[PDB]
RNA sequence: GAGUACGGUAGAGGGUGGUGGAAUUUCCUGUGUAGCGGUGAAAUGCGUAGAUAUAGGAAGGAACACCAGUGGCGAAGGCGACCACCUGGACUGAUACUGACACUGAGGUGCGAAAGCGUGGGGAGCAAACAGGAUUAGAUACCCUGGUAGUCCACGCCGUAAACGAUGUCGACUAGCCGUUGGGAUCGAUCUUAGUGGCGCAGCUAACGCGAUAAGUCGACCGCCUGGGGAGUACGGC
C-alpha cells in the first residue's frame, strides 16, 4: 500500500477490501497476507466501517 | 461452511469438501470455546503460554 | 386420512453432545416428519453416537417418503456426534441433495456461559 | 468551519425525491456559510443484509464544509426523516473532490 | 541538565451523547407428534392442558466473534463494536529562545481491581445464600435441576489485593547476536532514536539466576528489617 497507490486504505474501494475478507466474511489475519501492522489496522477499521454501511456483509449467512 | 453438489459428483466428494470447509471456518473450535466461562486470568495465562511455545518453536527451527 | 404432496424440502439436523434431532420440513418451515436418537431406542450413553443419528435420519426419511420429496437441502447445526452420519443416511434413503449448509449459531460477544465444571 | 464527509442512503421506494432532498440539504448550509466540495450519486445498489426489511437503497456521498450549527441541523434532519434509513458522518482533515468509484464497470 | 515556541505521526489514554450486527431468554402465531433435558450412570425438572424441533413477528437487557500480535496507550489500578463532540500525555525533525529555573521527599494531598455499603432506576445471561435430585459410612461439598442479593446505570462512601518484575525514584559508564512497535536519515542494505521480547562475554550471587529494561561498577534522596509463635493481635488515638 506504500509503493504507488492508496496512501490510506479507503472504505469505499470494495475491490481492495474484498481481497482481505474470507469467504465466511471475517478479516484475514496479517500473518497470512503479510501486511504490515499499521496497514493491517487500517484494513480492519475500513472493513468495519464499510460493514456498517452494508457494502460488505457481517456474515456470509444472514 | 456451505457447499453445493454440482455436475453429478458422487456424494463422497461433496461430504469431504463440506468437512474441509467446516474445518477451515473453525466452527467446532468456536463452539468449544464458549461452552463455559473462562475468567480473564485464565485467558491471559493461555495467551502467554501460547506465545511462549510459539516463540520457542520458531527459534528452534534455526 | 388426509394426505399431501411436496417436493424440494429442507432437512434440519440438530446435533449436541447428548442427543441429535432430525426434522424434515418443506421450504416454508413446516414440519412433515421428525425423529430422534432417544425415540429410536438407545436411551443413554448409546444415544450420543453417530449410529443413533444414522438410525434417526433413516427413520425420519422413511417417514417423510409419503409426501414424495425427491429433493432435499441440508442444514446442520450442532457440535455433537452424528453431524455427518445423518447426512450420509439421508441420501441412502434415496434422496437427492442439492446442497449442505452449517447454521450453527455463534455469538459475537453475547451472554456469559455457565461456570467451568470441577470434575 | 470544519470538513466533513457524509454517506447517506435512502429507502428504495422514495428514490425519486432524492435529488430534491439533496439541493434542500445543500441550501441550508449555503445560507449558513458552508460549502460543497464533492457530490456523488451512485445509488440503486444491492444491500448486503436486510435493513428495515428492504434489500435496495439509494446511496449519496457528499463532502461538505460546515460548523456545529449546520452539522447539527443536518443531522437532526437525518434523525427525524423516514427515508433516511441509515447514515454515516466521518470528518476528514482536508478536502477531496475527484470521485470514489462512480460506475467502474462498463 | 531542565523547560518554551513551530510542522508531523501512533495509540483498547479519559469524559459526554447516538447508532449497529451476532446470539440468549420471554411473549404471540403457523407446521407437527411423543419425547426433551441432564449424567460416569441416573434422577429431580420440562411435555399429549401439545413440549423439544422448524418458520414468521415483537420486547428487553448485557457483552462486543474475526482483526488480535512477547501488539499499543496509561503514574499505577487499568483501557477492545462504530461515529461525532470536549480533552491529557508520548514519540519525531529543524531552527530559534530562557539560562541551573534540577533530583529526592518525613508530614500532607489526590488517584486506586473485585467484593461491600446508602439513595433512585433497570432485570436477558450468570450466580453467593437457598430448595430439590444424586454420590457417600456420613456429604452442611465436588456433579445435576432451579434460583435471590449481586453482576449493569447515576451520585456518594469504602481505601483494601500473590495492588508482583514478590525488584523505590533520578542520573552516568560497561562485549555482542536474533526478533518486534512508533518515527527519522544515507545508498532492499547500513546508521541512529524512544519502547517491547528471547540468548549471552565479563562482573555479581548461598545457589537458582541477573546480565544496557542488571540483581554489574558508581553518585543523590526516601521507605523498610533485626529468631519462630503470641500477632499485624490486645488497649488507646484518628
Ligand atoms: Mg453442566
Ligand atoms: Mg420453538
Ligand atoms: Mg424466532
Ligand atoms: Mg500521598
Ligand atoms: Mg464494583
Ligand atoms: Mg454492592
Ligand atoms: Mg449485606
Ligand atoms: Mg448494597
Ligand atoms: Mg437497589
Ligand atoms: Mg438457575
Ligand atoms: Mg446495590
Ligand atoms: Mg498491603
Ligand atoms: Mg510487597
Ligand atoms: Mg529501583
Ligand atoms: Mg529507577
Ligand atoms: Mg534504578
Ligand atoms: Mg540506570
Ligand atoms: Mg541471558
Ligand atoms: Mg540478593
Ligand atoms: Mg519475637
Ligand atoms: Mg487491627
Ligand atoms: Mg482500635
Amino acid at each position: 500500500f506504500t509503493a504507488e497507490g492508496v496512501k490510506e486504505i479507503d472504505y469505499k474501494d470494495l475491490n481492495t477490501l474484498k481481497a482481505y475478507v474470507s469467504e465466511t466474511g471475517k478479516i484475514v489475519p496479517s500473518r497470512i497476507t503479510g501486511t504490515k501492522a499499521k496497514y493491517q489496522r487500517q484494513l480492519a477499521t475500513a472493513i468495519k466501517r464499510a460493514r456498517y454501511l452494508a457494502l460488505l456483509p457481517y456474515t456470509d449467512s444472514h | 461452511p456451505a457447499v453445493k453438489v454440482k455436475e453429478n459428483e458422487p456424494f463422497d466428494v461433496a461430504l469431504r469438501r463440506f468437512k474441509r470447509s467446516c474445518e477451515k471456518a473453525g466452527v467446532l473450535a468456536e463452539v468449544r470455546s464458549r461452552e463455559f466461562y473462562e475468567k480473564p486470568t485464565a485467558e491471559r495465562k493461555r495467551k502467554a503460554a501460547a506465545a511462549v511455545k510459539r516463540h520457542a518453536k520458531k527459534v528452534q527451527r534455526e | 386420512k388426509v394426505k399431501k404432496t411436496v417436493v424440494d424440502g429442507i432437512a434440519h439436523i440438530h446435533a449436541s453432545f447428548n442427543n441429535t434431532i432430525v426434522t424434515i420440513t418443506d421450504r416454508q418451515g413446516n414440519a412433515l416428519s421428525w425423529a430422534t436418537s432417544g425415540g429410536s431406542g438407545f436411551r443413554g450413553s448409546r444415544k450420543s453416537t453417530p449410529f443413533a443419528a444414522q438410525v434417526a435420519a433413516e427413520r425420519a426419511g422413511q417417514a417423510a417418503l409419503e409426501y414424495g420429496l425427491k429433493n432435499l437441502d441440508v442444514n446442520v447445526k450442532g457440535p455433537g456426534p452424528g453431524r455427518e452420519s445423518a447426512v450420509r443416511a439421508l441420501n441412502a434413503c434415496g434422496y437427492k441433495i442439492a446442497s449442505i449448509t452449517d447454521v450453527t449459531p455463534i455469538p459475537h460477544n453475547g451472554c456469559r456461559p455457565p461456570k467451568k465444571r470441577r470434575v | 468551519m470544519r470538513h466533513y464527509e457524509i454517506v447517506f442512503l435512502v429507502h428504495p421506494d422514495q428514490s425519486e425525491q432524492v435529488g430534491g432532498m439533496v439541493e434542500r440539504y445543500t441550501k441550508a448550509i449555503e445560507e449558513d456559510g458552508g460549502k460543497i466540495h464533492r457530490l456523488e450519486d451512485w445509488g440503486r445498489r444491492q444491500l448486503a443484509y436486510a435493513i428495515n426489511n428492504v434489500h435496495k437503497a439509494h446511496y449519496v456521498l457528499m463532502n461538505v464544509e460546515c460548523s456545529a450549527k449546520a452539522l447539527a441541523e443536518l443531522e437532526d434532519n437525518f434523525r427525524y426523516n423516514d427515508a433516511v434509513i441509515r447514515n454515516l458522518v466521518m470528518r476528514r482533515d482536508e478536502a477531496v473532490t475527484e470521485q470514489s468509484e462512480m460506475l467502474k464497470a462498463e
